[PDB]
């Protein structure tokens, strides 16, 4: 599990 | 070179998963100088997200290899050279987008929502530059990112509901900026937690057309929060 | 432009999923004129497989869209032109490989296993050309594919064990050629079933180096058999 | 489910 940014 | 054909070719490239082609079509649309429809805006954003995303992914792989080949001089220098080559592509992509944002997207933004969207996008692409900046240039690049995000943030808090997907998406990426770029875990957690909690407190402001986007981003906010505080 | 350097850069490009870079490096290795090691041979094959595979996937999407837009002429003409552009890329890639095969790879093949590998590959890339061939050229392209496969097939049955991954991989692709290109389901099934059954009867001749590759292909042979006879 | 060729 890793840091996530806004997906699109 | 007609606009609606450029848009239709972009949609075709997206289907074909040819994102370089997609980006080129939408870059040309943007350069015609008129404000983008929401549909065009989303096509432009999706195209470059994928174009830069492929380079960022490659960069992480090679940079990791460069780190794990300490004490192996030929392999490490080759990894470094390839990383530098990838960085050059990556910077050229970010500079194209940042130029489109300065010349067209941000000046033509008539509404609060698009101004937040494009400023967030400016925050994002300076952040992608910050990910690979070293030495002298870095602090200036980092401040550009912070300033674009901050102005986006202020506008979104004033004009958008706490549950708006664009406001939520901004909070998510700005928290990631604090965590990964500024190395500020507490500010990152505070920003993420506040965004999550303010959205929970006003679930009546959800709209049904976009409520799926809003709740997905809320879950990602909390995923980060969990990870960062574990 | 040193060989070991080119090979290491190819491996790096593979990890980064930059297959254009990978193919370029391995092409340069091949053009030095020396017979490829097994590792070099496989890197070349993996590189071009991904380079052509991206075009094949894109072509299928766009060709499908082209077919379903009859009576909307502007949109169809747009789809057609994009399919043709993808097709040109695809043909240039296949011709690139086929030319390397004729000039360096097949003439330098000293051992039977190497000759089978390259003839199989010649079969494959003509098959990819056949997938998009229309009109005049198709029958010629199809015969080039069949002839390369057939010669590989005969050499492999003479010189290789039934469980050899190269021999199995050839049977798998030659059966697919019969099914998809020659429209002969019955001959495709016969070929696949024989390959599978003869390999099953001799699992003791597997080595630790090849048992995983060989058993995966066997599984795919049987997967195809099931689908084709349903 | 679709026809498969040799993976590598």
């Amino acid at each position: 599990k890793r840091t996530a940014s806004n997906p699109k | 070179m007609d606009k609606n054909e450029l848009v239709q070719k972009a949609k075709l490239a997206e289907q074909a998963e040819r994102y370089d082609d997609m980006a080129a079509c939408m870059k040309s649309v943007t350069e015609q100088g008129a404000e983008l429809s929401n549909e065009e805006r989303n096509l432009l954003s999706v195209a470059y997200k994928n174009v830069v995303g492929a380079r960022r992914s490659s960069w992480r792989v090679v940079s990791s290899i460069e780190q794990k080949t300490e004490g192996a001089e030929k392999k490490q220098q080759m990894a470094r050279e390839y990383r530098e080559k990838i960085e050059t592509e990556l910077r050229d992509i970010c500079n194209d987008v940042l130029s489109l944002l300065e010349k067209f997207l941000i000046p033509n933004a008539s509404q609060a929502e698009s101004k937040v969207f494009y400023l967030k996008m400016k925050g994002d692409y300076y952040r992608y530059l910050a990910e690979v900046a070293a030495g002298d240039d870095k602090k200036g690049i980092v401040d550009q990112s912070q300033q674009a995000y901050q102005e986006a943030f202020e506008i979104s808090k004033k004009e958008m509901q706490p549950t708006h997907p664009i406001r939520l998406g901004l909070a998510l990426n700005f928290s990631v900026f604090y965590y990964e770029i500024l190395n500020s875990p507490e500010k990152a957690c505070s920003l993420a937690k506040t965004a999550f909690d303010e959205a929970i407190a006003e679930l009546d402001t959800l709209s049904e057309e976009s409520y799926k986007d809003s709740t997905l981003i809320m879950q990602l906010l909390r995923d980060n929060l969990t990870l960062w505080t574990s």
